RNA sequence: GGGCACCACCAGGAGUGGAGCCUGCGGCUUAAUUUGACUCAACACGGGGAAACUCACCAGGUCCAGACACAAUAAGGAUUGACAGAUUGAGAGCUCUUUCUUGAUUUUGUGGGUGGUGGUGCAUGGCCGUUCUUAGUUGGUGGAGUGAUUUGUCUGCUUAAUUGCGAUAACGAACGAGACCUUAACCUACUAAAUAGGGUUGCUGGCACUUGCCGGUUGACUCUUCUUAGAGGGACUAUCGGUUUCAAGCCGAUGGAAGUUUGAGGCAAUAACAGGUCUGUGAUGCCCUUAGACGUUCUGGGCCGCACGCGCGCUACACUGACGGAGCCAGCGAGUACAACCUUGGCCGAGAGGUCUGGGUAAUCUUGUGAAACUCCGUCGUGCUGGGGAUAGAGCAUUGUAAUUAUUGCUCUUCAACGAGGAAUUCCUAGUAAGCGCAAGUCAUCAGCUUGCGUUGAUUACGUCCCUGCCCUUUGUACACACCGC
RNA sequence: CCAGGAUGCCUAGUGGCAGCCCCACAAUAUCCAGGAAGCCCUCUCUGCGGCUUUUCAGAUUAGGUAGUCGAAAAACCUUUACCUGCUAC
């Protein structure tokens, strides 16, 4: 046979940099409580935007938003 | 369904020849030969050839009933309109596909090969076939191939009695070493086929003549 | 010495080899122009006419399809997903920009599999090819040998045949050949038909115009010759003549549909070959490989490149023609409902091809596949000419996602080589050869290929061992891996 | 690769529908047998296949030996030959 070509760059899939207990939600009171950024219009609430500059998200639909919040 | 009479036929052919693929694979513990299709209006009616019936059976409607499933799930049919049965063969050693299965087991279970074939003929010989004749090729012992030859009585090799009188059966055999190919011709004596002629085209058998006296004066005998 | 064969030659035909062009195979070239196979028995073969797929090759990227076993994270996430533009060949989340999802599938290891058009056909199966479709092969007694063995299985003559007749330590047998089977031929003799064909007659079109001629209509009635295709017969070398130890047979006339094994095949022994195929194969041994794969999968190429060799092939070198009209006749087939098949009939278009409509799952419709080569009357007359059609340029079409490295078709234009091809060598003995087209196969699209089919239809043998091969016999053999020997 | 200059019988031909109208058959020698491209060859304008090599390997296959092929610098214009592979109830 042919031998192998050899560039060298490899490309493996990430691993994700996974973090779970994440920093978004509040409470301050106690009794109630206060949710930060905002909750998917499409689907119903559980679900949470993406923030970014003036750009948003969701995954439950992949990514299906447009307009800023 | 609605096709061209001779697409159909064909058809039905591919799938019967798909059924005996089926089998040959499936019921090799339970020793099957062949299967027979008849295909009447509402239900089907596909019998099967197999040394251990019972087996084949399961327990009152089992294995059989899986069987039937399966088909059913393959070729778009519903419960009811397949119907199988399990019957024994008249004369296992006249059959041929059986004879192969079975060489095929004993060789799997370790046996002396040229023993068993020997032993195989006998078994044909007894059950009443003309003659009869095993290839067992590969590697029996060494590397280089050598094909094995066992064979009794006659064995017609040229013209249209071959497919009328000899039963062939073909059965490649998987071992740790590597393969062994099996072939087996049986050639049913001409008196018990049945179908088709019941002897040889060329062989002709000229009756015995009858004795008369001659003469004994001219008479009568009047009523 | 004796046989046999148009894969041998005679007597002839058609040729190929030359010409151009197709296509195989070398050689070179190329990232890569994937591989298998080289006397017959490699080279239009791999059903191999590759546009991607196929595909194995190259450049590049993607994906796990890493079964199962056992631990490291075991939700303070294992890993799954992920629009936006840069990214990217690229609306490949291929990722690095990102900060949202996903919930124990996985996943990180370690046993363990799995896949591979990876390797080895000189590790195998099966199938195929070839010795060989030649006439060969075997054993039971019995005889000859201490024996391996031998005879039978053979001087002769026959036969396509170890086919027979004969002669005979051989007798009777089996396999192979033959028989067999299928098909191709005959049936005014049977059984049959508005899915096959006719006859009378109804209505009905035209004629001559007497009653008669051709028609068109599934209107009626009836038939089975042709049709089909069931059952049977029929050919057995039959009758006669010679010829031959008056045997096997062969040769000639007669009749007969048939007198070449009636023609053609299908199968086709023993023993084999280091023949081919591990690129048909969930046929497979072992090796290799085995998660940036030699697995897969996308994308773009490549098998098609060209100083040049040979091999199948087509087209022509014209006047037995070419071109126009006109005449106008086959047989094998094949053909869709979950697809897109054959596709008449009507209109558009010089064509190709479009369109509407049907008919057909098919002796019904395509289809009488009114196929060509042919036949008739005219135009050019023996000039590289209107022979010949290559290379060329352009446009019009179609198939498909994609046509440049013209896919193919059509339209105009360009008009090259080649005045029957040297040494060589192929094929052939009757509905054959050769010509001619059709036909399916592959097929989305492409025929110069192929398996069949019919149409037109000859020349010359009907012998021989000169060559070639093969077979036996007798001989010789320091060979037995067997002359590529020793 | 070449061509005829003229001493001459040529001969105003013989055949086939002679007829002019085409076909074929008939005219010794030739004297020269001569010219053009190519012509044994040697230096140049200084060529691409040798020289060794060292790196490897393609492989050549059933296995192996000896040679040969392929990618990198220096003057000169073959993939074959040969060794070795197997047995009774
Ligand atoms: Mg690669
Ligand atoms: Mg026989
Ligand atoms: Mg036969
Ligand atoms: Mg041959
Ligand atoms: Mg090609
Ligand atoms: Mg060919
Ligand atoms: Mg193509
Ligand atoms: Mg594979
Ligand atoms: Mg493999
Ligand atoms: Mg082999
Ligand atoms: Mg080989
Ligand atoms: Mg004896
Ligand atoms: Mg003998
Ligand atoms: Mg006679
Ligand atoms: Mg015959
Ligand atoms: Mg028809
Ligand atoms: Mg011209
Ligand atoms: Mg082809
Ligand atoms: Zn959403």
């Amino acid at each position: 046979k042919k031998v192998y070509t050899t560039p060298k760059k490899i490309r493996h899939k990430h691993k994700k940099v996974k973090l779970a207990v994440l920093n978004y939600y509040k409470v301050d009171d106690e009794g109630k409580v206060a949710k930060l950024r905002k909750e998917c219009p499409n689907c119903g609430p559980g679900i949470f935007l993406a923030n970014h500059g003036d750009r948003f998200y969701c995954g439950k639909c992949h990514s299906t938003f447009a307009t800023q919040k | 369904a609605i096709i061209s009479k001779k697409r159909k036929l064909v058809a039905d052919g591919v799938f019967y020849a798909e059924l005996n693929e089926f089998f040959t694979r499936e019921l090799a513990e339970e020793g099957y030969s062949g299967v027979e299709v008849r295909v009447t209006p509402t239900k089907t009616e596909i019998i099967i050839r197999a040394t251990k019936v019972q087996d084949v059976v399961g327990e009152n409607g089992r294995r059989i009933n899986e069987l039937t499933l399966l088909i059913e799930k393959r070729f778009k049919y519903k419960r009811g309109t397949i119907a199988l049965y399990a019957e024994r063969v008249h004369d296992r050693g006249l059959s041929a596909v059986a004879q192969a299965e079975s060489m095929k087991f004993k060789l799997l279970n370790g046996l002396a090969i040229r023993r068993a074939a020997y032993g195989v003929v006998r078994y044909v010989m007894e059950s009443g076939a003309k003659g009869c004749e095993v290839v067992i090729s590969g590697k029996l012992r060494a590397a280089r191939a050598k094909s094995m030859k066992f064979a009794d009585g006659f064995l017609i090799h040229s013209g249209q009695p071959v497919n009328d009188f000899i039963e062939t059966a073909t059965r490649h055999v998987l071992l740790r070493q590597g393969v062994l190919g099996i072939k087996v011709k049986i050639m049913k004596d001409p008196s018990r086929n049945t179908s088709g002629p019941k002897a040889l085209p060329d062989a002709v058998t000229i009756i015995e003549p009858k004795e008369e006296e001659p003469v004994l004066e001219p008479s009568v005998k009047d009523y």
